[PDB]
């Protein structure tokens, strides 16, 4: 029903600029103050800043301040991060957040996050390699690639129990791999395609890799 | 400038104790404060409001209590789905500020990580380098010994690993160990073995494979 | 209500908080139940609410959280603002709503007396510094008058008036203010809680030697009788 859906993230040179936004749905947008609030790469919680309900009263960490600008527009339900002079830390997931109900401030709604990656080293997209075989255990290596974050599902969402996706490691070279895997039943070998599904925003790369023992 | 203190910054516990998390103003916030909880993989929440108002949905093992500066989070009896980061926030005036966070953890009965290793993909050995993976699945306690063999010599410094962040129904954690190496490298061996450890084997669990399985 | 203090379920059951729905349903304004259908509350309350079809009065309610989707509340037929009144500084400040239905009163919300003062009680909901925001456990203050005559003195260019009555501490501290505006200043004499004024206007709030006034309910009980019909 309340949803907000942000965008705008990715990566970006240092000095750079980026615009972020949020897609407020399923509420009157018009009556609720409003805050990005950012989570640096493990982690913390950090505000940004904040807007009230109609755009007027703006304000802002002193870390981003003259740098960064909130803004909203109301005849489109959308909120805005217009952020300058990006640095590294500024990377982090930006969550677009509405600022509580009529009786008290806090963040009551988040969306989903967007991840800014403020370094001036290239894209890279990962190659997907198989690890193949009462029960059996079978996998994707996602390697090579930067910056993070590499998404990974199976069988297009349809498999979830079982399923570890290990959190990133970053190699010698400079550039992350990971491993997502999957536990399931041995009588399914013969029977089930097991495809995993591997998107790494920051080069366009949606790759999906089917998985057979050998 | 108004700066939360948050406490402790971890802890472990059994399922059904009294979890206790502490959060301290720099001064006076009267009741502006409100508590979030933030599972692994997914955005934070809101829990508690206002010090101790509990919002809709939260279910009543959660609570919260003080005001002024000093601030108490519980959890009556802990679930294995309260695995997360909590974080105070005071609500009092810009800028707005988070506690630390207070990463909580659940014991658990030992149980043994069941142990897999893949060979490297035939597609990765002709793009010349050669990956091998162990997998450790689901065990406890997070702690777990993974050392690499070629043709029984230890490996050192080849080879990185990731844990996965603790299972919200189960509390187990899973690991997976990665030995990397040249086509060359690997060539020049034959028996590639994993050698795991943990408190929950009655002895180290070798896992192996020869080239051309 | 600045200064005060939580209040309690059962406590106060002639205050309610009014809502309006449009364009987003909060906290308007407190009311004093005085009888099955009558709800009375300040004028400048309206400003801008042009039909009643967009109000709810919410009764037996102490945290504003307690009003979920399903909850009871009571619509309003009429409003019926004084025919004199034109500005809250110019007194006539006394509003009353007709509602849909009656209260089926119990113990937490029961009307409240009118009169003909020493034990006087402040209730209300009211605003705070960020993001324009309701408290949102019912507060309560108790403070005591200051004569029309002293309040005069504390207000050299504006006119208190006989249907006026003033009322904070001298230190300042505690008050009623917007969002407690039309809620009751309610007082407890012979044992027995009279309505005596409503939460009407002010400068600033609680601030010391500055006291609150408070539309002066004893002069209008004729103009409310004329409609508790």
């Amino acid at each position: 029903e309340v949803q907000l859906l942000e965008s705008g993230g990715g990566l970006v040179q240092p000095g750079g600029s980026l615009r972020l936004s949020c897609a407020a749905s399923g509420f009157t947008f018009s009556q609720y103050g409003m805050d990005w609030v950012r989570q640096a790469p493990g982690k913390g919680l950090e505000w940004v800043s904040g807007i009230g309900p109609s755009g007027g009263s703006t304000v802002y960490a002193d870390s981003v301040k003259g740098r960064f600008t909130i803004s909203r527009d109301n005849s489109k339900n959308t909120l805005y991060l217009q952020m300058n002079s990006l640095r590294a830390e500024d990377t982090a997931v930006y969550y677009c957040t509405r600022g509580g109900p009529y009786y008290y401030y806090g963040m009551d709604v988040w969306g989903q996050g967007t991840t800014v990656t403020v370094s001036s080293a290239s894209t890279k997209g990962p190659s997907v390699f198989p690890l193949a075989p009462g029960t059996a255990a079978l996998g994707c290596l996602v390697k090579d690639y930067f910056p993070e974050p590499v998404t990974v599902s199976w069988n297009s969402g349809a498999l979830t129990s079982g399923v570890h996706t290990f959190p990133a490691v970053l190699q010698s070279s400079g550039l992350y791999s990971l491993s997502s895997v999957v536990t399931v039943p041995s009588s399914s070998l013969g029977t089930q395609t097991y495809i995993c599904n591997v998107n790494h925003k920051p080069s366009n790369t949606k790759v999906d890799k089917k998985v057979e023992p050998k | 400038d108004i700066q939360m203190t948050q406490s402790p910054s971890s802890l472990s516990a059994s399922v059904g104790d009294r979890v206790t998390i502490t959060c301290q103003a720099s001064q006076d916030i009267s009741n502006y404060l409100n508590w979030y909880q933030q599972k692994p993989g997914k955005a934070p929440k809101l829990l508690i409001y206002d010090a101790s108002n509990l919002e809709t949905g939260v279910p009543s093992r959660f609570s919260g209590s003080g005001s002024g500066t000093d601030f108490t989070f519980t959890i009556s009896s802990l679930q294995p789905e309260d695995i997360a980061t909590y974080y105070c926030q005071q609500a009092n005036s810009f800028p707005v500020t988070f506690g630390g966070g207070t990463k909580v953890e659940i014991k658990r009965t030992v149980a043994a990580p069941s142990v897999f290793i893949f060979p490297p993909s035939d597609e990765q050995l002709k793009s010349g380098t050669a990956s091998v993976v162990c997998l450790l699945n689901n065990f406890y306690s997070r702690e777990a010994k993974v050392q690499w063999k070629v043709d029984n010599a230890l490996q050192s410094g080849n080879s990185q690993e990731s844990v996965t962040e603790q299972d919200s129904k189960d509390s187990t954690y899973s690991l997976s160990s990665t030995l990397t190496l040249s086509k060359a490298d690997y060539e020049k061996h034959k028996v590639y073995a994993c050698e795991v450890t943990h408190q929950g084997l009655s002895s180290p669990v070798t896992k192996s494979f020869n080239r051309g399985e | 209500i600045v200064g005060g203090t939580a209040s309690v379920r059962g406590e106060w059951p002639w205050q309610v908080t009014l809502h309006t729905t449009s364009p987003t349903q909060r906290h308007l304004c407190g009311g004093s139940i005085i009888g099955n259908q009558w709800i009375l509350t300040a004028a400048h309350c309206f400003y801008g609410v042009e039909s009643p079809k967009i109000l709810r009065v919410y009764s037996g309610i102490l945290n504003q959280s307690e009003i979920k989707e399903d909850t009871s509340f009571f619509g309003v037929q009429e409003i019926i603002i004084h025919d004199q009144y034109k500005m809250a500084e110019s007194g006539y400040d006394i509003a009353l709503l007709k509602l849909e239905t009656t209260v089926n009163y119990t113990d937490s919300q029961r009307p409240i007396s009118l009169p003909s003062y020493t034990d006087c009680w402040v209730t209300g909901w009211g605003y705070r510094k960020l993001r324009d925001k309701i408290q949102n456990t019912l507060q309560k203050a108790k403070i005591p008058l200051v004569t029309n005559e002293e309040c005069q003195k504390r207000y050299r260019g504006h006119k208190i008036t006989h249907k006026m009555i003033c009322a904070g501490y001298r230190e300042g501290g505690k008050d009623a203010c917007k969002g407690d505006s039309g809620g009751p200043l309610s007082c407890k004499h012979n044992e027995v809680w009279h309505l005596v004024g409503i939460t009407s206007w002010g400068e600033g709030c609680a601030q010391r030697e500055r006291p609150g006034v408070y539309t002066n309910v004893v002069e209008y009980v004729d103009w409310i009788l004329e409609k508790t019909q």
